[PDB]
């Protein structure tokens, strides 16, 4: 029976001397393996989709598991520095630097040592006002651009090679300047804000062109170099072609957008929603694909990203005083550690090493989440 | 019969529960009349240029309407009006809205009794602004007192002349919840639900929005189209 | 401080805007005077005994206010009232829902302008019960107009003597969106949105609850406790 | 390298010549070919879970599907014999007859012939003044009791052997009868009204037990022979049991429960939600289990049940005039199939034949759903 | 343009100045209106078969209204009522004159009629369904909530919505046949009250003293 | 008993059944108090000196006016005051009247309840005006509300004083058609027949007076 | 002239400031016109013979009444209705107090607004009683509004024709302490110092009259 | 039960009943409040510095009030602002009389003062605020939803709103001092408007004429 047909398929496959083995469908024993192979994949848990999905070169004598120490779940270090809060924070390009910024008046630089992933202070920048909501990194990581709250009418653009303040920018002080975005070509960047601006311009402070009737909260530069993603307030994310001066709709929600971030793919759209958690959107088909469970979000700006290999995993804050981690095929969280005391706002992942991570709380702490000991 | 898209511009500072009850009930009385179909009402806040006493900003104001008709079927929240660098006059944005529905249903303006008693305000309005909107658009107005407003048309000249295009509609259920007397009850931290939609409710006490600060932020200073003309 | 628990028994045929905003009113008072400390609020309908005109069977309006008070944190729809074969004197439950409290906060009637009025009526109330009513659980009262109330107060002189146990609570925000109204606007076939919560809404067309024949359903038959008396 | 692995489990695995084979962990290929079994199982789609479950005995050299000829999709027979609507339908506890009960005075029998799965008509039965809304029949299914809409105050105990109408039951005029449940006895019925009355009967027509405070709206006896569980006005289900006087709370919802069954395991609860579809809840642990996605049904009563082997596929109507059927695993629907005109309120599975099914519409209609041609 | 009469069926006892403003301002409403054309308005005293109080033979009432109306243009007088010798109802009455006169009849009354619909079982509401709907109704009136509150609570009257006007009159003109009649029972002087020739009739013939 | 002449005067644009009426009341008031004997009354419309307010020419209105009166017979129309250069105060009307009759019944003014409310706004009357005014002549004031009248006169000290020589005449018929709104009706196009006498209708309808 | 005494009727269940200052305007309205001459005031109190309306015995009331006029000069107490064994109607009173003075001064009722009302109510009064009430004697209304009396007095055709023997006075000081309202404060135990003469006062807390 | 001292402080040109019955009100509904005991009430008018209209010499007031209190048995009259050389303000007096009187001082006034704190820019809102909330206010009105309705429209007034108690009149009794001056000045008799003693006085002294 059974064992007959064991038999039978085994001698088949060592046909690839059976003659004797004889006495004593196409091939069949090496999809059974195969299909055990999948198996083994789905029931792993912290997976990895890269080098390791849409492969014949597993090994067969152990089950396949995936490495949970190289997996931010201990903190290292509490980079205690800044005096108000740390509204933001974000990894370089190159994953080497970090850069904080505060309430107060301070964007501070932390340069990684590759030797022992341990952080310290390289370089401060003051002269802001109302403090710093926003930063975002040149292509090249030579530049960033900083821009303070809802009332903020002037943005500073800095020099990361020696901190020097490069042409500074205001239009009218009658203003509002809240987003950025840097372009692939490295040399414009599309700024926007709450009252109605929506500006394209140059590096040297000059203004190259401008639209009018939206209100845009977040902006995304594609890389096409000519399409540019913004959200209204109408809760929807449209598409901006400029010297076409075309518009086109494909995102639509029932609530405020609050934030969103576009994979390196430029494929999917991972976006906080207000009253609920965080949303994961298809821009080819425009279709809904995931609805995560479980954040505590008001009306309160939150970011979340990417991370892991492949953009494998999802991060995000909340106001429970703690931080999220999600697996890109799952309902429900994956870890839920704690360890801040006030609220979890700009989360953050490396975006080259793949085990380092960044936690800015509203007391002032960074918190930086490593492997664990 | 004829296609009606009723136009609002008002404060909405903030929206309430009269500012969508209204709109049922022109809905309502237009659709009983036997003479007209109402397919689109539109909510249009005025400008931060307007310079009026305790204004918050225009967005929060803008995204509190968007929050409020969240569930209805045919209330839109244009906000070309607010965005403009200048004030504009009812006249212009009552002319915009109407070309850009063609490039057909016509436009009418939603008003109530305060517009209707302000005509008589002393340099508030041209009268060859005030002519054109009765003459040339329309004017629905509901109001708690009918008589009052067929005495404020037998008055004037020009109201009565074009009196056939003023439709004054009664209404008998109560509703008085003014915009004053919500911030006054939000100021001193009483409750406001049942008032206003509850979205509306939480995004105020979310962003702490209306407090002494913000009502004594604009005193002495002289109403924009007072100052214009 | 000393707990309260505010308790309203009346007909809720059906429950609108105006009963819920009495609720939070009276909780806003209470906790304001620096005395009391609202913890609970109680909807008791009354059953189908009490014979009034128009009046829909009881589990209807009880479903409707379990639908109205969803979101609510404080407030129970309890109905030990309507299950009663015979009717219940308004004494008999509040002496049942405290005696329950405690088989300790005190259990208070939550009233109108029209109960008070309705005192006045002849055969219509018992003079122990009112002295009971008065003097022994208490009463609040909101009203449009204060000094109607103080007034009648004023004339009698049981009221008089046992007036620190009623406090009027004035209301500046008007609401009167009664419920004779409500159903008559339901009757012709207009909208009634924006004054009742919207569950209540869609269950009310989908049974298609008021009509003609509902409303001429009890014609010249005796109210219940006057048959009784 | 994953050749020699290959061939020396194999060589492990004939162990039980290959000492000749040898020069030419504990048992790994088996669990393999089970891992590979788990996955072909997994990946079956209208599956059955019993004798198929928890085994190992099934083949390897065909991949493992199972059958859908024996599934109801194509309308057979369109049993137009009312009059104005067919409010109910229901299998006897034997499979061997239908009961559908009409709007206006009739509740009739079909008896099916078990050499060809068709139906016919053998009695019926008259009298009723109000309609039917609701059947119950007796373990042994030797008489089904009746009751008929919100406003009727007496019920109808038949005997379906004869059809003669043995003592009908009214307490009061003004009274309510809706909800009726056997007793695993056999010879008492709890009935349920609106209004209040919640009784507990003998078979003769007297009157043994009864409670006050409760509107019940849905009862079901359960096996234990003592435990009553009743759906109350403040959308919960609650277990009473009498001789103790006793209640208890086991489930809580937050919008009305429009109708509830239960499996014949007595572990889970289908039951049916206003303004939502259809939930099952888990009694032991009082948790929510699944949340079918997808019935259009508003404030109106509108039964479901279970079906195939081994209590696996969810069966319910909606108001899009159409038909749903879940297999027990899934959010979304397996099969939308059509065909009415108007509502379908009623519709039902056999018990005992796994391939017939029941579908009672709003235009007079009983259509019987069996296996495609 | 439809073409419209109106009827005024009242007591009339006697004529003064309001019943004929009330007639040019129904006119002119109706002309007005845009879509609409008066062509005759007919007096109809109520007959003597009432036995009411202080109710003169019609006799007298017909002649004064005839004196009262010599002069107007389109304004006439019918004396089909006065003569009957058994009260008739007044859808009856506009019911003969519909016939007897293609233009329709309409009826004229003031806020006192539309209040006395309301009274507790008077009329038989078949009675006023028909009137309101067969017929119609211009309501002239010096207080314009009033009709408006007694069309909204009644339903019979809101159903039918379509064929009642209320006019508004913002000229004060409250000349009452009561208190004309006390005025010349103690006499005082009625000049410029009624018109001259039936002032002069009534007081060659005493008729109130 | 004695006798009385009364006067009235105003500006009469146009001439309205109110104004008769207010000299039938006041007649009939005077007669019935049993202590005078009415035997004439006098108009005087308002000439072209005083500043305009919509008046048509003094002529047309004193033709109108004759008009009206023509069918009366114990109400006269003086046209004294039209005919003159400068506008006069009414007490010098008075005066004038007075002096004429005596080349003697005393004269008695005819006012509304407005007279009595100007009578109080500060700098538009002289004391020694009023006290003139009041104490050799005297006023009838007819007015439809007679509470505030009342009052009017009350808080003067003034007419308290000679609260003696002013008389109030209730009306119980609620007809003012004032002036202004008949001008609007007749502004409108609309029909003013049976508010206003018969031949001032036709006049006014042949000559156009106002559009 | 004339001369004329006031007379006043009632319960006085107590006595206030009201009537002694009813009696103070009608003398002053009298005196001030110029045709009269008062000289005398007098109050009856009702005896007990009347339906009962939580009325006190008749002595108290009476010796009350004499306590807060012992100060005044013009005004008398008469105990004559008091000390009857039949109710009385009001023209029996006239009468009778008018034949004592004779054995001339025309004797004058005072009555408030009230009774205008109470004249109209029907089969309430007889004709021929108010025929006589009016004409022999005559009435004072002193009344917080005016126009209501005057509108009482228009409709009701024996008071018109008979309108040259009624007075109205206006008062101009809202002060109105009716005996029901201090009756019912003296019943909580509240204080109505200087609402009620200061003898009146102590006597009634001396006896505790109401409780 | 705190003790508690109630003052006036008006200008009593004359001194009438309304007064004396406002202090009889104010202290029965103290006492009937369950929490508080009177034991004081003073009486301070105006002094003459004022420099107003209308206002006699401050002796003549003075001796007025002291014969008008002269038969109470808990009021007192206060002769220190008449005496002042110059116009102090109300806190000013409130301070003084504080600290020379332990009982609490509170300000006895009517419905005219409530809304004279909410006339455009004459107070000044530290002034009122200190004077709300370290003493308090009675506001014995004739008229009761007007007290609360200017309560509710004030922001300084609503937050202090435990210091105000309202106390409703329901007798008539409307004597101002106009009315009464007026009286005076035509000769007209005010017997039993005002106390017997000073009504003598007046009419011995011809103070108005
Ligand atoms: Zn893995
Ligand atoms: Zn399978």
């Amino acid at each position: 029976q059974s064992d007959e047909d064991v038999i039978r398929l085994i001698g088949q496959h060592l046909n690839g001397t059976v003659d004797l083995l004889m006495q004593e469908p196409p091939r069949r024993l090496q999809t059974l393996l195969r299909q055990a192979v999948e198996l083994q994949r789905d029931r792993c848990l912290y997976h990895n989709t890269k080098l390791d999905n849409n492969l014949d070169s597993v090994s067969l004598l152990i089950d396949h598991v995936c490495s949970r120490r190289q997996f931010p779940c201990y903190t290292q270090q509490i980079l205690t520095e800044h005096c108000n809060e740390v509204w933001f924070c974000k990894f370089s390009n190159d994953g080497t630097k970090l850069a904080t910024g505060s309430k107060d008046t301070t964007v501070i630089i932390w340069q990684v040592d590759p030797d022992t992933h341990l952080l310290k202070l390289l370089k401060t920048l003051e002269g802001h006002a109302y403090g710093v909501s926003y930063i975002a990194w040149s292509p090249d990581d030579n530049y960033l651009v900083a821009c303070g709250p809802d009332d903020c009418s002037e943005l500073w653009l800095w020099n990361v090679q020696t901190g020097e303040l490069r042409t500074k920018m205001s239009q009218s002080h009658e203003d509002s300047l809240t987003s950025v975005a840097w372009n692939p070509d490295g040399k414009r960047f599309v700024t926007g804000g709450q009252r109605g601006q929506f500006y394209q311009c140059d590096l040297d402070g000059n203004l190259l062109d401008s639209w009018e009737g939206v209100r845009v909260q977040c902006l995304w530069c594609l890389s096409d170099g000519k399409t540019v993603l913004a959200s209204d307030t109408h809760q929807r994310i449209r598409g901006y072609n400029f010297e076409d001066l075309t518009d086109r709709n494909i995102v639509q929600e029932d609530h405020p957008i609050m934030s969103f971030t576009i994979s390196k793919n430029g494929r999917l759209a991972l976006l906080n929603v207000a009253t609920q958690g965080v949303h994961l959107w298809d821009l080819q088909d425009r279709v809904l694909v995931r609805k995560y469970q479980g954040v505590t979000q008001g009306f309160y700006t939150i970011h979340s990203c990417f991370g892991g290999h492949n953009e494998d995993f999802i991060a995000s804050g909340s106001e429970d005083h703690k931080v999220y981690i999600w697996h890109k095929r799952s309902e429900l969280p994956i870890a839920e550690l704690t360890g801040h005391t006030r609220t979890v706002n700009c989360v953050s992942w490396n975006p080259q090493i793949p085990s380092m991570m960044a936690s800015a709380s509203d007391d002032g702490t960074v918190r930086i989440w490593g492997p664990a000991p | 019969k004829t296609e009606v898209v009723l136009l609002a511009c008002g404060s909405f500072n903030p929206i309430t529960n009269m500012h969508l009850r209204l709109f049922e009930l022109a809905k309502d009385y237009m659709n009983g009349t036997g003479r007209y179909t109402v397919v689109k009402g539109i909510i249009s806040p005025v400008g931060d240029a307007y310079k009026k006493k305790g204004l918050i900003p225009a967005y929060h104001r803008v995204i509190m309407a968007e929050l409020a008709t969240k569930n209805s079927k045919w209330v839109e929240v244009d906000t070309w009006e607010s965005l403009q660098k200048e004030w504009k006059e009812t006249l212009k944005v009552l002319r915009h809205h109407q070309e850009k529905l063609e490039a057909v249903p016509k436009v009418k303006l939603l008003c109530g009794a305060d517009l209707l008693e302000s005509f008589a305000v002393p340099n508030l309005w041209k009268s060859e602004d005030i002519t054109q909107i009765v003459a040339n658009y329309g004017l629905i107005c509901v109001t708690r007192a009918g008589n009052d407003a067929q005495k404020f048309i037998y008055e004037s000249d020009v109201l009565w002349k074009h009196r056939s295009n003023i439709h004054v509609v009664n209404e008998w259920i109560a509703n008085d919840i003014s915009s004053t007397k919500i911030r006054r009850a939000l100021r001193r931290g009483q409750s406001i639900r049942y008032l206003v939609p509850d979205l509306v409710q939480e995004y105020i006490e979310k962003h702490n929005l209306y407090s002494s600060e913000s009502e004594d932020r604009n005193a002495g200073v002289i109403l924009a189209p007072l100052q214009r003309n």
